[PDB]
RNA sequence: AAUCCCCCGUGCCCAUAGCGGCGUGGAACCACCCGUUCCCAUUCCGAACACGGAAGUGAAACGCGCCAGCGCCGAUGGUACUGGGCGGGCGACCGCCUGGGAGAGUAGGUCGGUGCGGGGGAU
RNA sequence: CGCUGACUGGGGCCUGUAGAGCACUGAUAGGGCUAGGGGGCCCACCAGCCUACCAAACCCUGUCAAACUCCGAAGGGUCCC
RNA sequence: GUCGCCUCCUAAAAGGUAACGGAGGCGCCCAAAGGUCCCCUCAGGCGGGACGGAAAUCCGCCGGAGAGCGCAAGGGUAGAA
């Protein structure tokens, strides 16, 4: 998206490898390296889910 | 005094000689009679002043008159108005002036005025039973002074459907004081 | 290369609120009443609103649609009689 | 069944759209030319609206 | 009916509250309720501008506990006088307040038929 | 504010959150010196006296117990009836350890909740 | 009936500039006044004047009252010459809806008041009706 | 057990039920009440939420009644505005003909009306 | 395709200008009650005193609003008959 | 000067319309204003007391919610967002 280095910073997170991903918006406003979240890859369904990238 | 009609005829009725004014009364009414001549005279004297009321059939020479109206219409002539009598002895609603005199304080001396947002004095005394013109002024005026409500001073009939402190008539400058 | 004031100078843009399907028409599992998107539905006609009583859509299907405050969302069922036995 | 005969006066030239239907619709055609209903409200709405439109006659 | 208007206790109130951590904690141990309320403002009347703070400090206590404290926190307090304001209740000391009971109160706390406590009662 | 916006304490909305839908307003009405449900379900709907203190007397096996019959009980009342699946009335207070009691009842009243 | 832009936005929450009400002296029956039948945004300055000069004439016992008051206005050159015309305000006053009540002279017998007001009227400027209230005048 | 009086859960009509002034009720009802080990529980205390139980009380919330002062409701006859038709004035505008016809303004009206169930109270 | 269409009669459901209204809001005038500034007086840390000048807010007499409305029509709409 | 987009007013009352006609906001953000389950009852005014004399902090009364909701308005609306 418009890529600003404004505490605007777009990423995702994987799926302990339930394999791709997922969208996501971000801001280091807060929680810098923190990130994390289940969900569920391809991979059967669920799975813990950190975001950096 | 008099005054007669009460059909179903506003219009033309609302028009020419004859003005149109219910006959209103505790439970009943009934079609607008009156004239637009007697209202003259009478209204003239008073109206919601003193009272009298017209004899259409001799019906109910009652008392009461009007409680309601106006001359509203731009050019200043009344047309369509309110007519309740009372032969009880309930007499509350009683809306009858009151007049000073001129006494010499702020006035004929200090040249100041007074304001009288008053005049009126809407109250209920012994129904049936009010003195047509009743006069009280106690006097005094000038400076920043001003009586209303609360002091008055009120004889017989002891109602006051008002209330106390608020526009009796007090004394201003005409100029400056 | 600005943009200038002291010219508030400032047209509006447009809109597209409505009643859709009004009180008491063939109703249908659609967008029932609107004034406030997002909206969440409800069952059968509203009646509730800033004004008092209530009103009917003699229309009856699975549900309509709010408009967030306004109207006054639904709940008071109402099928309508065209709704029983065939 | 008041049955009603009215005419036709005063082109309804360049007049209300609406009107017009009024017109085309209780069944007018050609100018100054006379037809007759049942008082029925309906055509009798219509008509009335139309009023000025000509002349009603209460006939049969 | 003298077996009404004639009273029965009901709360009392007994704080403090400084443009501020722990004071309060002198104030757990002489009882036990504790205060946790946040004061405020904006300006400079002793550096207390901070309108958002945690200061604020107030040891409620009615009924039951009071009495321990009425009890043995009565006998310091020297005075006995003005210190009686109208609505029934007072307040004295660093800091502390107790208010009247008479019958026609409670009925104040209603969400309805609100009864704007008459006068003639409290 | 709305007659219910000025009072204070109630929270029948939190009822009607359950009026929605789901059943039988399995609705609870306490009153400590007892306990007192009906059954408001959906369409000017109405109930059948499943359970009250009083219809059987008001015994003597305080809270405890009242509940655990009162409720069962009802439940037997009603599934006599013909409904089956009920939605749970905590009409007022939190599901306390009364409520809960009478709770019990619906559930081991075999009236699903 | 162009009126303006709003009542904080362009021009809006003033005292419209002017010189009160009240003046003369009380009186409990004689009813003294004037009003009119004119319709115009009613030329505030041209106004609050007028009433004043009657004053002006007069000075003490004749209900001076007054039942007016001016509270919007109109607008025009200032920028670029005739096409998109912002706006540059100027003049308020309030809309005299075709004739009422204007002001009162209002008193006992004081026709030496009468005349005053009159004098008033001479003056305004959308001619003007000459007039008494319940009773008349005395 | 398939009639009225009462209280209790409680619903519809979104104040003709609100405010408040005086009053009445506790056999029955209901609350206040009596205590606090354990269920749960207060950012502080079992005030509120809460478990167990008599005595005490109707003070309080509360329920029925009386009171128009504040409020709420609100006609008839009536005036503005106007759909439609046609005239006057250069003029801002005025008027007529035909169906619609409010608010405020006096009368007065109101101190709820009515559902279902539960406890009794009427062999 | 064939009576569905402009239009009228009936029936619901809506919009809420004009008007009007003042409890929402913002004006605004005559005034009463009042405290803020006065102002003259014991010399005035007195924070005690009277009162003719300006006011805030509450109360009475009044009045303007397109971006105010507890109120509310003319009329237009839309589904059905 | 100005072009996009959000609201008011203009729109004459369904919807909707110019004007270089009125006024005002946006090219953010919030990881927790997210999801639910559980509790709360606003501003304010008045009366009484610490540090306090605008303007808190607590205690006792009054309240078609006028506060409340990250941001402009407008609708909402505590039952509550």
């Amino acid at each position: 998206a418009k890529d600003g280095p404004r505490i605007i910073v777009k990423m995702e997170s994987s799926a302990g490898t339930g394999f791709y991903y997922t969208t996501t918006k971000n801001r280091r406003n807060t929680q810098a390296k923190l990130e994390l979240k289940k969900y569920d890859p391809v991979a059967k369904k669920h799975v813990v889910f950190r975001e950096k990238k | 005094m008099e005054l007669t009609a009460k059909p179903r005829t506003p219009k033309q009725k609302l028009d020419e000689s004859m003005i149109a004014a219910v006959a209103y009364n505790k439970e009943n009414n009934v079609s607008f009679a009156l004239d637009r001549k007697a209202f003259d005279r009478a209204f003239r004297q008073q109206s919601t002043t003193g009272l009298f009321d017209i004899t259409v059939e001799g019906g109910e020479t009652f008392p009461a008159l009007v409680k309601a109206v106006q001359m509203d219409k731009r050019k200043r002539a009344p047309i369509h108005v309110d007519f309740y009598m009372v032969t009880y002895g309930e007499p509350v609603e009683v809306s009858v002036p009151v007049h000073t005199t001129g006494r010499s304080q702020g006035e004929v001396q200090g040249g100041l005025v007074d304001i009288v947002v008053h005049n009126l004095q809407i109250v209920a005394p012994g129904p049936r039973r009010i003195p047509q013109e009743l006069v009280v002024d106690v006097t005094k005026m000038n400076i920043g002074d001003h009586i209303t409500a609360g002091d008055i001073k009120l004889p017989e009939g002891c109602t006051l459907a008002a209330d106390p402190e608020l526009t009796v008539v007090s004394v201003l400058p005409p100029r400056l004081t | 290369a600005h943009k200038k004031g002291v010219g508030s100078s400032k047209n509006g843009r447009d809109s597209n609120p409505k009643y859709l399907g009004v009180k008491k028409f063939g109703g249908e599992v659609v967008k029932a009443g609107n004034i406030l998107v997002r909206q969440r539905g409800t069952k059968f006609k509203a009646g509730q609103g800033v004004g008092m009583g209530r009103d009917h859509t003699l229309f009856a299907l699975s549900d309509g649609k709010v408009v967030f405050i306004n109207k006054g969302k639904g709940a008071r069922f109402i099928s309508i009689e065209a709704a029983q036995t065939e | 069944m008041p049955r009603l005969k009215v005419k036709l006066v005063k082109s309804p030239i360049g007049y209300p759209k609406d009107q017009k239907a009024a017109l085309k619709a209780l069944g007018l055609r050609r100018l100054q030319q006379e037809r007759v209903l049942e008082d029925t409200p309906a055509i009798r709405g219509n008509v009335e609206k139309v009023a000025h439109l000509v002349r009603v006659e209460v006939v049969e | 009916f003298h077996e009404m208007r004639e009273p029965r206790i009901e709360k009392v109130v007994v704080h403090m509250g400084i443009g501020h951590a722990n004071a309060e904690d002198i104030l757990g141990e002489i009882t036990g309720q504790m205060p946790v309320r946040t004061k405020a403002k904006r300006t400079v009347g002793e550096f207390d501008i901070r309108e958002g703070d945690p200061i604020g400090a107030k040891v409620t206590l009615r009924d039951e506990m009071a009495e321990e404290f009425l009890q043995t926190a009565l006998p310091l307090a020297e005075l006995a006088t003005s210190q009686f304001d109208d609505t029934g209740n007072f307040s004295f000391g660093l800091d502390v307040t107790v208010n009247l009971v008479r019958p026609g109160y409670r009925v104040a706390k209603r969400d309805k038929a609100s009864r704007s406590i008459p006068t003639k009662h409290r | 504010p709305m007659r219910r916006r000025r009072e204070a304490r109630t929270d029948y909305h939190q009822r009607l959150r359950l009026l929605k839908s789901g059943k039988p307003r399995l609705v609870a009405r306490k009153s400590n010196k007892h306990v007192r449900a009906q059954l408001v379900t959906p369409n000017g709907d109405d109930t059948l006296a499943s359970a009250h203190s009083s219809d059987l007397a008001e015994y003597g096996w305080e809270p405890t117990g009242s509940a655990y019959l009162t409720g069962l009980l009802a439940g037997l009342r009603a599934q006599e009836a013909g409904v089956e699946e009920a939605v749970l009335d905590i009409g007022l207070n939190s599901p306390t350890p009364k409520v809960f009691a009478i709770q019990e009842g619906a559930i081991d009243a075999g009236l699903d909740i | 009936s162009i009126k303006p832009t709003r009542r904080e936005y362009i021009s809006g929450i003033p005292g419209k500039g002017i010189a009160q009400f009240k003046m003369g002296n009380n009186t409990y029956p004689a009813q003294v006044e004037n009003v009119v039948e004119k319709p115009v945004q009613i030329r505030h300055n041209a106004l609050e004047a007028a009433r004043n000069a009657a004053n002006r004439f007069v000075q003490n016992s004749g209900k001076f009252r007054i039942r007016k008051f001016p509270f919007h206005v109109i607008r025009e050159q200032d920028g670029d010459g005739m096409r998109a015309p912002f706006g540059k305000s100027v003049g308020t006053a309030a809309r005299s809806h075709g004739a009422n009540h204007d002001f009162i002279a209002w008193v006992n017998p004081d026709p030496a008041v009468e005349f005053a007001w009159r004098r008033a009227y001479m003056k305004v400027t959308p001619t003007v009706n000459i007039d008494s209230s319940p009773a008349g005048n005395a």
